[PDB]
């Protein structure tokens, strides 16, 4: 197994550098996760700036709305598609909490991805060939 | 409920991205 703290990490820290903030806290992986990301950013820009506005990101409501729109993204299944979407929509709400002057939110929404990812999203990953396997089809 | 439609819209763009692989 890849360790998925570390992608959830080195993903945000580079999200947050996109965005000229800087967060202290396989390469591989890593490369071709964010490159996908991107894609998967500039495809769909305008929708996820509209998310954006959206949000209402307070300490308050950030961890119900991060597990409802995770949950709903996840309803009927896993494919990799829907992984890099997660990353993306974490990735918008940490951009929202430092933005909105959370910047403490980060480091949560971080623990909160890589948690979903050891409990409800491991399994899948480690059956469909790890994040190797994620790798030779983006690739 | 707004985080529902993020959700719905998030599956609808995945499902789309992963074919384009």
């Amino acid at each position: 197994g890849y360790d998925n703290r570390e992608i959830v990490m080195k993903y945000i820290h580079y999200k947050l550098s996109q965005r000229g903030y800087e967060w202290d806290a396989s390469e591989v992986v890593h490369l071709t996760l964010r490159q996908a990301v991107d894609d998967f950013s500039r495809r769909y820009r305008r929708d996820f700036a509209e998310m954006s506005s959206q949000l209402h990101l307070t300490p308050f409501t950030a961890r119900g709305r991060f597990a409802t729109v995770v949950e709903e993204l996840f309803r009927d299944g896993v494919n990799w598609g829907r992984i890099v979407a997660f990353f993306e929509f974490g990735g918008v709400m940490c951009v929202e909490s430092v933005n909105r002057e959370m910047s403490p939110l980060v480091d949560n929404i971080a623990l909160w991805m890589t948690e979903y990812l050891n409990r409800h999203l491991h399994t899948w990953i480690q059956d469909n060939g790890g994040w190797d396997a994620f790798v030779e089809l983006y690739g | 409920w707004l985080a529902q439609r993020l959700g719905r819209e998030l599956r609808r763009l995945s499902d789309e991205f992963v074919d384009s692989f």
